[PDB]
């Protein structure tokens, strides 16, 4: 550890705007669409729509750690604490050659495969206050979730029965205990994140996340029912999460796609409600892929040599 | 299910340009990506350029890129395929065809080649003739060379333009044992055709022959009685 005090601000780290400009150039040189929308105006309201059409390689995208080591005349500072808000002072910092090995898996609603909480669940937020600002769960323990192009995914009612709750009582933990708190689908808005969307073996995956974000501080929802079945289906034209624009990739092909991957995290956005009585409404959100790459950096900061 | 109805068929002259049109009806329009494919006559099949419908994206042939454009109109539900600096050579049939894509409105899609619906076509022709009705013209029964059995006559459809042309015998009766001809282009830029009827001599002279030729284009109706002179 380094003995030193530092702030840190997840919210405003650097190394999250240089991983998603990476992580963009990791799509364009691997998940190539048939064709790919894109407004182009002069400003005149007027938008023409810039159109191009590669190849279409059918690739079974499989996402690779990746590190990221500072050169020289820079230098990596880690910040250690059960629960870091990662927005300000930090006690125990510590200097690192390269950041732990991150899976960057671009989704939406879940955060997959990404870091685990070593304490107990986290939830940071720019701004609980603001009821526009993602608040970004971190699960000290993850919730397997299977899907496959056959289309759906499975995941233990059991196990998200219990993380709702251990979600449900940090997010009261915050907002005030004498509080209610409700878990409903997604608002509206693009079908990649109303849906708990994803990409797995180059496919783009689109889970109805409804029986995850339903529950109510009351009942539950177990009656003949083992494990939690999201009815997913992959699309071929979707919204593009690096730029505003659609994209068409080819259909599937490979008798057969599948992924097994971990619930690490939520992203979440409550409703403002206008201050009315303790009921805050919780629902999906994500699909600003940063929000993703901040749970994943938000103890990290890339700092100038001295 | 579709059903592909396409604009009528259009003389244009050289280096003009064309629109023909094409409407879908019978299904969900968006989530039909339309092609058009183009036939001279005599020719072959020639793929023209196909939209993506939904996605308002089109793509060309080769030879005809700069000079085509496909487009949709999704609120009347029609398609169009526009040429522009129009040759002889691309006088042809041009079809409209259609294929499914697949819940396209819900981001499925299976960009699909082939083409399950077809249109009508369109014929479209590119010359510097002029619209002309036609002049028919007897072509004499072989008195002097066949005999015994039945003896054959018929009509010449000459010098006519743009097309097509419909033939029938005896206001539309004796159009068996009868073998119209497909026309052929003159070097004039004119079209003609034949039309003739094998039928037993001992019927001529009390059955006036008269090849009834039509020409819709020109809006010219021809009737001529062939004697048998
Ligand atoms: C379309 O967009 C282009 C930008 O490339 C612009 O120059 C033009 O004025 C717009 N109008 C057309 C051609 O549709
Ligand atoms: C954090 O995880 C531990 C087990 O890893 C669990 O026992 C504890 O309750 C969790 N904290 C909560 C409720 O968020
Ligand atoms: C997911 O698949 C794994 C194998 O990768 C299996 O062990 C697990 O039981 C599955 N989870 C489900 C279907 O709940
Ligand atoms: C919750 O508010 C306070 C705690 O700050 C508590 O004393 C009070 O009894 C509770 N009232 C409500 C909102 O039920
Ligand atoms: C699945 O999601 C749709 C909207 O995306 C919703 O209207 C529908 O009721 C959901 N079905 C389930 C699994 O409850
Ligand atoms: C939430 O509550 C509503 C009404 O009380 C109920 O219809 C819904 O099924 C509940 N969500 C679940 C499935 O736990
Ligand atoms: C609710 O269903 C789950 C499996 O879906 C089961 O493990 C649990 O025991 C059920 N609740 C009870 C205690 O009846
Ligand atoms: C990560 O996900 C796989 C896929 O189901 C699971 O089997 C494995 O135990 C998980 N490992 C972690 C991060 O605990
Ligand atoms: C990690 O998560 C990704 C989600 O994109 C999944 O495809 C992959 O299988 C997971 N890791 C494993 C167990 O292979
Ligand atoms: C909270 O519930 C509703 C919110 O719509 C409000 O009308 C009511 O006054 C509040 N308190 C009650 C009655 O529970
Ligand atoms: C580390 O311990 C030394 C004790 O001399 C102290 O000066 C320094 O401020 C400490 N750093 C931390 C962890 O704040
Ligand atoms: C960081 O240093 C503090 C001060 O001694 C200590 O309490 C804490 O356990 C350290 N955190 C770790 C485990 O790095």
């Amino acid at each position: 550890l380094e003995n030193v005090t530092e702030n840190f601000n997840m919210w405003k780290n650097n190394m999250v705007e240089q991983m998603h400009e990476d992580i963009i150039s990791l799509w364009d040189q691997s998940l190539k669409p048939c064709v790919k929308l894109t407004p182009l105006c002069v400003g005149a309201g007027s938008c023409n729509t810039s159109v191009i059409t590669q190849a279409c390689p059918k690739v079974s995208f499989e996402p690779i750690p990746i590190h990221y080591c500072a050169p020289a005349g820079f230098a990596i500072l880690k910040c250690n604490d059960k629960k870091f808000n990662g927005t300000g002072p930090c006690t125990n910092v510590s200097t690192v050659q390269c950041t732990h090995g991150i899976r960057p898996v671009v989704s939406t609603q879940l955060l997959l495969n990404g870091s685990l909480a070593e304490e107990e669940i986290v939830i940071r937020s720019e701004n609980f206050t603001n009821n526009a600002k993602t608040i970004i769960v971190q699960l000290n323990e993850s919730v397997v979730i299977n899907c496959t192009g056959a289309g759906h995914c499975n995941l233990s009612k059991t196990q998200w029965e219990n993380t709702l709750e251990q979600i449900a009582i940090k997010l009261k933990e915050q907002f005030g205990n004498n509080k209610t708190i409700i878990f409903n689908p997604s608002s509206g808005g693009d079908p990649e994140i109303v849906t708990h969307s994803f990409n797995c073996g180059g496919e783009f995956f689109y889970c109805n996340s409804t029986q995850l974000f339903t529950w109510n501080d009351t009942r539950k929802l177990n009656n003949t029912g083992r494990n939690i079945t999201l009815p997913c289906r992959i699309k071929q034209i979707i919204n593009m999460w690096q730029e505003v624009g659609k994209a068409m990739y080819a259909p599937p092909i490979r008798g057969q796609i599948r992924c097994s991957s971990n619930i690490t995290g939520l992203l979440l956005t409550r409703d403002g409600g206008k201050d009315t009585n303790g009921t805050e409404i919780f629902r999906p959100g994500g699909g600003d892929m940063r929000d993703n790459w901040r749970s994943e950096l938000y103890k990290y900061k890339v700092v100038k040599i001295e | 299910e579709v059903q592909l109805v396409e604009s009528g068929a259009e003389v244009k002259k050289p280096g003009s340009s064309v629109k023909v049109s094409c409407k879908a009806s019978g299904d969900t329009f968006i989530r039909y990506s339309f092609t058009w494919v183009r036939q001279a006559p005599g020719q072959g099949l020639e793929w023209m350029g196909r939209i993506i419908t939904i996605l308002d994206v089109a793509h060309y042939a080769p030879h005809l890129q700069g000079r085509v454009t496909i487009t949709a109109d999704k609120s009347t539900s029609t398609v169009y395929l526009e040429l522009r600096n129009l040759r002889s050579d691309d006088t042809a049939v041009y079809f409209c065809a259609g294929v499914y894509e697949g819940e396209a409105d819900e981001g499925e899609y299976d960009n699909n080649g082939f083409l399950k619906h077809w249109g009508q076509g369109t014929l479209v022709t590119v010359s510097s003739a002029s619209t002309k009705g036609p002049s028919v013209f007897p072509l004499a029964p072989s008195s002097k060379s066949t005999s015994g059995g039945t003896a054959a006559l018929g009509c010449l459809v000459k010098d006519y333009f743009p097309e097509p042309v419909t033939v029938s015998w005896n206001s539309g009766a004796l159009t068996s044992g009868v073998h119209t001809f497909p026309a052929v282009l003159q070097s004039s830029g004119l079209y003609s055709l034949s039309s003739v009827v094998t039928v037993p001599s001992s019927s001529l002279g009390t059955q006036t022959y008269i090849c009834n030729v039509n020409h819709k284009p020109s809006n010219t109706k021809v009737d001529k009685k062939v004697e048998p002179k």
